[PDB]
């Protein structure tokens, strides 16, 4: 069973606020924008500016694989945990996610020839994360939470699209100071502007196929490959060579 | 695969996705503090979060609770 | 002041199926944004989500009948503290639908 | 029965992040992407720069024996653990972490000469309650907790995949001001960027 | 139509169709306190309101329990 | 026209007692923090405080009481 | 709005087309490993 | 987000409501550090540091009174 | 139109009883400002200070015993 | 007569004990506040003020131990 | 492995591995100091180091005691 | 023959287990605060300590009584 | 209002009706405008036949 997950987004902000306020003869005071009360000293205003671009990409594909007799209910389950490491990396604060799966498959063959099954699947990302700053989300992708039940049959060897979800947005807006937000030369400093665009792709293929002949090479014959490759190989030591004789072959 | 949650279950997730963030605020305003106790600007902070902690955590269990005994009230006549 | 503003979002569900087997799909997800100012230190997010179940019937019209529920929406939320969010993620409704199509 | 874990992982961060304030004569203020002033005359900017490179690799292999009489149903269960001293050795606990394994198995022998096993497989990594060192994670590989359920069949000491899983991701951002980021010389000065790569292998 | 209902039915149907909201009143007091757990004039309206819902469903249960009891002594008697 | 039971009636007999006090401590907190050292703030601040404080508990200790007197009259139905 | 449709023919391209093009064209592939392919042949070849 | 509660909102109206005192005493202390004879001076931070007392008292004493407000109500719920 | 409770009234007795020392009191350091050295005015300001300083202590001591009985009886209440 | 219960009896035996302290406790006040400085004053009240304390906390106290016999008891009946 | 170490202890053990090295600072100018008493700079110093390890002690305890607090009041729930 | 060992009995040991040896932590840190009463390190980690301790007995006492409630309680239904 | 109405054979219109009326007894009027700018009207109730 295949699972591919695709992510873009496009994020601008940029402008400026405004406000402040004047105290004349200590008799009449003024105040622009403000939601408060004021110190009457007077002659006090703050813009505030803000400028910022961003773009996101992100992939993700998973496949399980499962191995099943004719009318045998099986079932497949696995979780996983990943962590990424933050500056200051001495200091013990490791970010972290969790993502899971599970299959549930009864089979029947049909006798065109075709392969029919019931299915459960459940997969996605755990509800409840706790990242407080961005770092863990512009490192570790989320995913949803997603959950299918169907039968469905596939020609033998063919593939076949079970579910799949698509989004997309897209969002603008604008604010500015009435009168001054149209002034010929300076109107763009009274003025504040946002922009968003996101799309989403998620999609489950499914691609059964019939099982006749064991594995070659032989697990061990591949095994052995692996761990000399890899240096992981010890059994060079004259004391386990000892007992390993018992287990690695007859 | 994922967690069956009861009605109990549901009544406490609310608590926990009501404080948003406090459960992360109140390590890292510990952490700091401990780096250095002896600001007052850490310390006015850090007694806010610790009190806010301790109501929520109070509030959820209290709630828990009386959920419980209604429904073995309940229960008990069915005999 | 003056403030103008503009939204736009589409979903597009798909599910697989069989005559007379009844079905169900559902999910949710969340999406997060960051928020400038306070040191850029603020993040807000949002959690959107879409269940659907079906039961599909062939008339020898060739049309299909369908039995239909469906429900979708972002979760109602109390909790909101800032503008820009608001600005960022759309709010959509809570909605409700069950009837039947041909 | 053999079980393998492959694990590869490279990651990168570079660039830099600005903010600041300004103060004209108490006349009027301004703040650059901070919500409070310094009170200060365009003087105390603040920049914040990273550069980080990482790969990492991590290989395990694990192999239980079994013997059974045939149609006697058996079962096998281990549970061990292993420790990381850390440096900065003067006082630093002792991380750890526990891997375990249980295999029950039902033989039945065919006519043909081949053998059929009922079975049900459990292995993994005990999940980390909340929060570890990060040197921790860099020396003990983290695994999956997994659980197949499944009756095989198999020609003579021939060997079968029972099930099997893979993932494969990739990660990439870039933050930077709307007009500085987009200088021929300095941009470099006013983006920001990271990469992530992952890819894993578990068999059996 | 409508479902076949009986006289225990319509005892156990009376109370409900008495608390018009209060099964309403007592989920969103609990979303209005859970969001800001830590606010007096909240809780003390939650109080209440948990109060009422306690001595409302533990009524209810105990009058259809002696209806059961009278019914069942009756019919013991047609032998 | 919503509903409210005998509990709410008592609770919101102190409700309509206390007419302003709800408002007078809010504002009087403002006004304190305006100035946190003003004797005549402060002296106002600490009666409008206290006043609260007896308010809140007498109110929640009293619906405590009827509670229990209403269950023990329901547990004798059985 | 609502859009039903008869499904008579599986996918083409296969899966395992598509997907190895996403993964080469974001180069999240893998399978250029010398190590990993003493597994992945496995899954991939059978 | 910033998540606040209740004493929390109480808390920062005295951030909010001491407008500048924070830096105000800094400064002074980082002045009067350099010459600390000037009288001008010292007559300047005396008064700084008696304001910067007086509100880290009037906060926490605050904080501390509502906590056991909420308390004793959430008590009662058994 | 103003609330008042129990303590309200026992903190305003005090207000209206020193009829003025309030005002006294400002105008008394207004002068003075204007010439610290005549014994005179310095001499009414010491005396002044005083009285204020007393009134402003029994007040708030009077206010906290009486906010202490009343909690102990409510508590009774449970 | 109003009906009068025995917990009534009891809590009006104190309130009868003490003849007059429920007003010598007030004109106390009504004096004090006119000079709070004169120590001939504040040494009288100081006492009154006390007596009034001891008074209605062991008033409450016994109040509530003969709440608890009596329920002690009706809980038998069953 | 390591002895065994609970939430209290690892929250207590956070303040002794914040201030590093307070704990020798203190006895260090506490001999230097007491070699010769009537030295200006040394009982400048001291003041400043016993005032940071008092207000360190303190604040540890204090939040010992209300993380244990907040355990109990769970804990009597159960039954 | 093995002591006999029943299903609250393995609830209960789970806790002993569960700590490695706090059992004995609080015994050699109440010999060495005696031996020196007045040292705020020794004190320090006595308070952590026994309270960890009494948290433990606490939670260990009220879960078996709460498997002993259903037990009873399924028990009474054979009649 | 609850109604339930029968024709007459006259043409006539007999109702069986109840009626309730009125402002919640919530008394805001602790400040004088709220009395001066918000009409108080009586709680009422009725139930009758009429053709």
């Amino acid at each position: 069973l295949w699972i591919v997950d695709l992510n873009k987004s496009d994020l601008e902000r940029l402008g400026t606020s405004w406000s402040g306020s004047i105290t004349i003869g200590d008799k009449l005071g003024v105040s622009l924008n403000q939601s408060s009360i004021s110190t009457l000293d007077g002659s006090r205003f703050i813009a505030a500016v803000n400028a910022l671009e961003e773009k996101k990409q992100a992939t993700v594909v998973s496949r399980p694989v499962l191995l099943t007799q004719e009318n045998v209910p099986a079932i497949f389950d696995n979780n996983r945990t990943f962590y990424t490491k933050l500056i200051g990396e001495r200091n013990v604060a490791l970010e972290h996610v969790t993502y899971g799966t599970m299959i549930r498959v009864l089979p029947r063959f049909s006798a065109d020839g075709q392969i029919e099954m019931s299915l459960d699947i459940e997969d996605g990302n755990d509800k409840t994360p706790q990242s407080d700053t961005t770092t863990s989300v512009d490192a570790l992708p989320e995913v949803g939470r997603t959950l299918i039940s169907t039968i469905a049959r596939v020609p033998h060897g063919k593939s076949l699209l079970v579910g799949g979800y698509t989004r997309d947005a897209n969002t603008d807006t604008v604010q500015s100071i009435p009168f001054l937000g149209k002034l010929p030369l300076i109107g763009s400093l009274f003025r504040y502007s946002s922009k968003n665009k996101s799309n989403v792709v998620r999609v489950f293929m499914i691609e059964p196929k019939e099982i006749v002949d064991p594995l070659t090479p032989d697990a061990s014959e591949s095994v052995n490959n692996i761990l000399k490759q890899s240096g992981a190989w010890s059994g060079d030591d004259k004391l386990q060579k000892w007992v390993r004789v018992y287990l690695d072959r007859g | 695969a994922t967690p069956w949650s009861g009605y109990l279950d549901d009544v406490s997730a609310k608590f926990d996705t009501g404080v948003d963030n406090l459960q992360t605020q109140v390590t890292e305003a510990l952490d700091k503090l401990a780096a250095k106790p002896s600001d007052p600007a850490l310390l006015a902070a850090y007694q806010s979060k610790l009190s806010e902690y301790n109501l929520y955590r109070n509030a959820q269990s209290n709630t828990v609770k009386v959920f419980k005994d209604i429904d073995a009230a309940i229960i008990q006549n069915f005999r």
